[PDB]
DNA sequence: CTATGACCATGATTACGAATTGC
DNA sequence: TTAAGCAATTCGTAATCATGGTCATAG
């Protein structure tokens, strides 16, 4: 896999993407796809804000809604509890579990 | 034409005229003037000194699989 | 999708859809290392699988038809023949394609534009000049003939409801359009085709006159 | 119950052999106006179109309107059973999926064949009357010879109608040629124009168009405006015989 | 500016026919004199030499030495679209280097109007010597044909003896030995066995196959070998020219 | 007009290269 | 500068060989 890095010192990232990317053999790893799998669920937005301000407002609630279904799948999978007991049990940092292998540890 | 291809684009969302993405659009102008909401006399204006023209007597998303 | 030159030793399906743009967005397609979907039309160049391989969504907008047989003997047969044999002899695999033999001489589907104007029989699919249903040999048996295809048209309408409204309760209003193109939703194109089920359907029905008047 | 009996076996053995080779399977529409069947090919390009009529059955009875399944191979064996002076009967029921053929020689020794039938699922498609607007009435030997001459060189052929003549184009990696032909009873080349044409067509179809020759002398070729194109033959009071064909765009 | 018409005009596909199981190409060479064609085989064994007088045409217009070449096989597929009552018309430019073709009808109806592109050619050439043939032989060729067909389902290469009686075609194969034996008969069927000094020769029955692909293209047959030296089989073409296959004799 | 020969293709079978799972 | 490892069953895809069928020629 090739991926972009950018810096951010002090600050740890954790896209959730890469996180099912490297644990998880599934058949599609699109975000309705997990979220029906683990929860259960272009050319149209540009007419969405180019209008009125209620379909603005419907906008704004349908990127909240996108915005808040990582939170709740990382706290549901327990992947962050795992990454600490991760950390502590092998005695590598938290960013190494996010770009490396096997060897490291 | 390119400002008046911006009015019917304004009346086909405005949410005082009713949820209309599934027939023609001097359809849901007469609609409203039945239960006489305040149907504006322009968008009419334009739907007269047209023929039968799709991107004038359509919906917005009258392509578009939904 | 793996790494380019595997995939440039020997020529594969997939390899062959992604790396073919389309028309319309050539800064949208698989990189290294994702999935590419795919479905197999059907076509007369036997020698290759990877020239009959279509987006699902291109052959949604554009229409192309699904190569049955394909599916049949290389998708569904073999995997039957592993499971159905141990259990009996060779008369198994004779049993289930016979079971396929009952059931395969059943189908269903320039110049083909310039058709219509006349419909077939519905008793015993002769073609002949005029529109109306029955064919004159067939004639007498007319009342089980309407009965017959009712009870069709009233489940394609149990079925149109029971769809249309649930994009309603996934969505959360029942007083707004809906908009969800979900490629990974079977509720889409699935409230797609019976829309065109019940155009059909209810066109067939009219071969017979109406019921009664409607100016009264 | 159907029953019919014609004199001139001949006749359904031409036509037999112009459908072996484009058409696996079809059904003929049994009436009482007479034997009628309309198909598409296998490569769902051409169309054909053939009509016996009623009368020209010399012993001709039909109770109830039918619709047989033939499988066209099995049926093209069959009818090469029989001598080309024999007289052909045609026998079914309106209860089975079975017709029986008895072939009456015209001195000792009589034929009878059972062939069952199958049940398909087609759909019957047809033609609308229009004018065509180039009418050509030329020998069926001479177009014969001009498809397969024109057939070695390159697969497409330009049709040119004008005032005097028509003038066949065709091209290919070995160069290119045409053949003219010109107003002057039946090696005669009739032409009526109104309005001229020039089209394109693919010469597979038209080779496999010229099978048919030996139903009868002279064949008529009607054009027009971006229309498929129609060739059509003549049966001698028994009645017609016609393919079409689209053009390339 | 070439342009030359022939009325009798099966000849050309005749030989033609008799031209493309042999060579892939020819050089043609056109000069006021007619039509000419010297050229070797492929196998570098035989030679044809086809001469074409001018005399023997009908209409003629040659303003150049023309000298072309044709890849043959293709201008016989192209041949195979005219009948033989039809009228055969070359046209050719000296800058355009293609060949018009033009066959009338002899009920003038039909007209056919060909075009076969040109391609380069470098081809060797050889003279043939002048000497003295020391059997000359005029034969039907329908007869000789046969005669030679007869001998193929034998062997594979024949042995010759000419002499003042009779002439001997012999052959062994894998079936054993055979021999037919000819003598004069005392204007299109008579032979003459024409003899000074008797020989004995080796010749390949195969090309006779291929040399007996001129059949019907003249009234009589010649047959011209000496020692060690090309047979020369000679068909007059009537009231035209001659055509003339050397095969150069076998060790 | 038939019979024989040649060519051409088409179909089937076998052998090799590639996604996923068993360790 | 960084990477967990190999054994495969298995089926698909491609290539090669065989077999017949059709067309054209020659008698
Ligand atoms: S199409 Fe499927 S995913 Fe989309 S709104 Fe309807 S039910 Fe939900
Ligand atoms: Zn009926």
């Amino acid at each position: 896999r090739d991926t972009k890095v950018v810096s951010m010192v002090g600050r740890v990232q954790m896209d959730m993407l890469q996180v099912l990317l490297r644990e998880y053999k599934l058949r599609s790893y699109t975000l309705n796809a997990v979220s029906f799998h683990f929860l259960g669920e272009h050319s149209i937005i540009t007419d969405l804000q180019n209008g009125n301000d209620q379909t603005r407002r419907r906008l704004a609630v349908y990127c909240l809604k996108d915005a808040y279904l990582p939170l709740r799948l990382l706290e549901r999978l327990m992947v962050l509890v795992n990454a600490v007991e991760m950390a502590r049990v092998t005695g590598v940092p938290l960013s190494y579990l996010l770009s490396r292998g096997q060897q490291v540890k | 034409e390119e400002a008046e291809l911006e009015l019917l684009r304004q009346f086909d969302l405005a949410w005082q005229y009713g949820p209309c993405t599934g027939i023609t659009r001097l359809q849901r102008w007469c609609r409203a003037k039945q239960m006489g909401l305040e149907p504006p006399p322009e968008v009419w204006q334009v739907l007269k000194t047209h023929p039968g023209d799709p991107r004038f007597q359509c919906s917005l998303w009258h392509l578009y699989p939904l | 999708l793996t790494r380019a030159a595997s995939d440039y030793a020997g020529k594969q399906a997939h390899v062959e859809l992604a790396e073919r743009m389309r028309k319309r967005d050539p800064g949208s397609a698989p990189s290294l290392g994702d999935r590419v979907p795919y479905v197999i039309i059907s076509a007369a160049k036997g020698v290759a699988a990877y020239m009959k391989s279509e987006d699902p969504l291109f052959v949604l907008e554009h229409s192309l038809p699904i190569d049955t047989q394909y599916y049949l003997e290389q998708q569904l047969a073999k995997p039957l023949l592993r499971i159905f044999e141990p259990i009996l002899g060779e008369g198994r695999a004779e049993a289930v394609l016979l079971r396929g033999d009952h059931t395969r001489c059943k189908t269903v589907l320039g110049l083909l534009a310039f058709a219509k104007r006349r419909n077939c029989c519905i008793g015993c699919r002769t073609v002949l000049s005029h529109q109306g249903a029955v064919c004159e040999f067939c004639q007498p048996r007319e009342s089980e003939l309407y009965q017959k295809e009712v009870s069709h048209l009233n489940a394609l309408e149990e079925r149109f409801s029971r769809l249309w409204t649930q994009c309603q309760r996934c969505q959360g209003s029942l007083h707004e359009d809906v908009i969800c193109t979900s490629r990974d939703c079977p509720i889409f194109y699935m409230r797609k085709k019976v829309r065109k089920d019940l155009e059909d359907q209810e066109q067939l029905l009219r071969r017979f006159g109406p019921p009664g008047p409607e100016a009264w | 119950m159907f029953e019919a009996r014609l004199v001139q076996g001949s006749i359904l053995k031409k036509v037999l052999e112009a459908l072996k080779d484009l058409i696996n399977e079809a059904c003929w529409d049994i009436s009482s106006s007479g034997v009628n069947l309309q198909s598409m090919d296998s490569s769902h390009v051409s169309l054909v179109q053939l009509t016996l009529r009623s009368e020209g059955f010399d012993t001709y009875r039909c109770d109830r309107n039918l619709a047989m399944g033939v499988n066209l191979t099995s049926m093209s064996k069959i009818l090469k059973c029989a001598g080309n002076e024999d007289i052909i009967t045609l026998r079914a029921e309106d209860n089975a999926d079975t017709l029986a053929l008895v072939f009456e020689a015209p001195n000792e020794k009589v034929s009878d064949y059972e062939m069952k039938l199958m049940d398909l699922d087609v759909e019957q498609l047809g033609i609308p009357e229009q004018e065509y607007s180039c009418v050509v009435k030329m020998p069926s030997g001479e177009f014969a010879r001009i498809c397969r001459d024109l057939s070695h060189i390159g697969d497409a052929v330009v049709i040119s109608c004008a005032k005097d003549g028509v003038k066949f184009s065709a091209s290919g990696e070995l160069g290119n040629g045409n053949i003219k032909l010109s107003q002057t009873e039946e090696e005669a080349v009739t032409i009526e124009m109104n309005e001229p044409v020039q089209l394109t067509f693919a010469l597979r179809y038209l080779n496999f168009f010229t099978k048919a020759t030996p139903l009868s002398s002279t064949v008529t070729l009607s054009m027009s405006a971006d229309v498929p194109l129609v060739v059509e033959y003549k049966i001698a009071d028994m009645g017609h015989l016609k393919y079409y064909l689209a053009p390339k765009i």
